[PDB]
RNA sequence: UCUGGUUUCUCUUCAGAUCGCAUAAAUCUUUCGCCUUUUACUAAAGAUUUCCGUGGAGAGGAACAACUCU
RNA sequence: AAGGUAUGUAUCAAGCUUACAAG
């Protein structure tokens, strides 16, 4: 997706302040997907919550 | 600018946002400018300097002044506008005018010691105007 | 003067070419894979029909062929600079391998591509004013009285000692 | 395809009507913010009306934005001259590029220039802030007439008769 | 009334377990298969390693640790 | 990929190398 003789794009002045577009993110509704709703699309989903996961 | 928490952040973020926008613009200028003339490692002192002043602005704005609440303070840390680590070394007793975390790492140094930025100037020898080679000065 | 369309939308594609399509061959609906697919399909639909002779087309009387290119891939191109030329038969006229030599047997020393690239980047006797500049037999224009005094010196010329033979002209 | 546009996308366009025709310069506002703010601010002031193109090096550049017409008069909307804003994907590889004109250090004013060809000697020396939308690059190739009379400045240089702002990002007022 | 500790970071050996609810590459020894010779190879067996990871253990802190299991 | 367009000498810079011991 990039031509030759083009140095690979320099992440400071090129896409640092560019916001990303949108992820895939299938929309979950409440009243059926109520438990998983707060955390289901999160990098590690339950990470800082001692009730459901080990720890960090 | 990337915010990475989709939060619509709490209050009062609107009164620190022009300040933090100014510090980010100065950090882009202190990140982008060339390295000719600036010798080898004095061209990387200013990013530690402005990182220090950004973390210190949120530091004395929260613990000292008690203007910002706890939630927005934890927000500014968890986004990236502060160190989680360097305020934890600012809270400890003997050192809260600290330069940055490289003068505490005792195995960055070859002799197993802390850098001469972290020496009480009153009890060093009188005239030597040494600047720390890592962090920038004392 | 080319008048502009005067709209604020910029000049080119929105994706900035990130779906560039490689459309250098026959397009998808007219491609020979699609014609084969049409023939396959219509031979599948007419099966209970037995020679109703409505003819349908050439092929359909009863994915190989020219194969379709991936539209989403520019091919990585090099230059094959290294020519296959017998160095011998180019500069001598004799290869010891005869016609068994694996190279070309060419004798043309036309330039290569890279060579074209790296050229592509780059009076007078008395030394006075001409006081009657006057001539002799053989083009010798001298000043007049100065060449008379020259004849008083030597009867032949000054430029190449040619025989003036008394002849002196303007 | 295989052609690869190879430069960042634009935002904000200014149509600019000189006596050689209409030129629609579209700006890299994000990639060079202070210079594009300067240029739309001055075009919004109508600073550049009756300003001539006082230097043509045909094949290399054509300069403008001097309302005194000698090659030194430029007054930014910052008061002092401002900083150069380079970018690794904005280089002088082609015609149609528009760049502020510098005299050494961070000295950028109103005086800007079009390119007319390849200008690799100017890389990391001038702030590219806009390209020219095609079918109107020929109107600024009208600006390169071999009439130069000197090393610069031909007989009747083209003057900027108006300057529109077809799209205005980052809110402003004139003076 | 007294008893009183989960996280996170580094080391410390033991691993006998689907250490891994899946699964790489190498070396050697033989049989294959393409083969002209050699590395690139083939696809089966045997025995070995490397590598990406994990399990239980001693120690040092720091992280609310004083909330309180006990 | 090698197996073919040889290699072996004599003068002329950047590449790379320490930025040192020193009356
Ligand atoms: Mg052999
Ligand atoms: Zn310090
Ligand atoms: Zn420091
Ligand atoms: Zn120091
Ligand atoms: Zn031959």
């Amino acid at each position: 997706p990039f031509d030759d003789e083009e140095p690979p794009l320099d992440y400071a002045d090129n896409i640092l302040d560019v916001e990303p577009l949108e992820a895939i993110q299938l929309e979950l509704d409440p009243e059926e997907d109520a438990p998983v709703l707060d955390w289901f699309y999160d990098h590690q989903p339950l990470r800082d919550s001692r009730k459901y996961v080990n720890g960090s | 600018k990337v915010k990475r928490s989709r939060k619509a952040p709490p209050d009062g973020w609107e009164l620190i946002e022009p300040t933090l926008d100014e510090l980010d613009q100065k950090m882009r200028e202190a990140e982008t400018e060339p390295h000719e003339g600036k010798r080898k490692v004095e061209s990387l002192w200013p990013i530690f300097r402005i990182h220090h002043q950004k973390t210190r602005y949120i530091f004395d704005l929260f613990y000292k002044r008690k203007a910002i609440s706890r939630e927005l303070y934890e927000y500014c840390i968890k986004e990236g506008y502060a160190d989680k680590n360097l305020i934890a070394k600012w809270k400890k007793q003997g050192y809260e005018n600290l330069c940055c975390l490289r003068c505490i790492q005792t195995r960055d140094t070859n002799f197993g010691t802390n850098c001469i930025c972290r020496v009480p100037k009153s009890k060093l020898e009188v005239g030597r105007i040494i600047e720390c080679t890592h962090c920038g000065c004392r | 003067v080319y008048k502009s369309t005067r709209s604020a939308k910029p000049v080119g594609p929105e994706d900035m070419g990130a779906t560039a399509v490689y459309e250098l061959d026959t397009e998808k609906e007219r491609d020979a894979q699609a014609i084969f697919e049409r023939s396959q399909k219509i031979q599948e639909e007419l099966r209970g029909k037995e020679d109703d002779k409505i003819y349908r087309g050439i092929n359909n009387y009863q994915r190989k062929g020219p194969i379709r290119a991936p539209e989403h891939l520019r091919a990585t191109v090099r230059w094959d600079y290294q020519p296959d030329i017998c160095k011998d038969y180019k500069e001598t006229g004799f290869c010891g391998f005869g016609d068994s030599c694996k190279f070309l047997h060419d004798r043309s020393d036309y330039k290569h591509g890279w060579q074209i690239e790296r050229e592509l980047d780059e009076c007078f006797i008395c030394r006075q004013s001409f006081q009657n500049p006057v001539v002799t037999k053989c083009r010798h224009y001298f000043c007049e009285s100065c060449a008379l005094q020259h004849f008083r010196t030597t009867p032949r010329c000054y430029v190449c000692d040619q025989q003036t033979n008394g002849v002196f002209n303007p | 395809s295989n052609i690869y546009i190879q430069e960042p996308p634009t935002n904000g366009k200014v149509l600019l009507k000189t006596t050689a025709g209409d030129i629609d310069i579209e700006l890299w506002s994000k990639e060079a913010p202070k210079a594009c703010r300067n240029f739309i601010q001055l075009c919004l002031e109508a600073y550049y009306d009756n300003t001539i193109f006082h230097r043509v090096v045909p094949g290399f550049i054509v300069q403008g934005g001097d309302p005194t017409g000698t090659g030194s008069g430029g007054e930014s909307i910052y008061g002092a001259p401002f900083k150069d804003e380079f970018h690794s994907r904005l280089r002088f590889n082609r015609r149609g590029l528009v760049a502020m004109a510098n005299a050494g250090s961070h000295d950028n004013g109103s005086q800007f220039f079009f390119t007319l060809g390849r200008a690799d000697e100017l890389n990391n020396k001038h702030t590219i802030f806009g390209k020219v939308t095609g079918d109107t690059v020929y109107n600024m190739l009208r600006l390169s007439e071999v009439d130069i009379d000197d090393d610069e400045r031909p007989h009747n240089p083209h003057k900027i008769k108006s300057c529109e702002v077809l799209f205005n990002p980052f809110d402003d007022i004139i003076p």
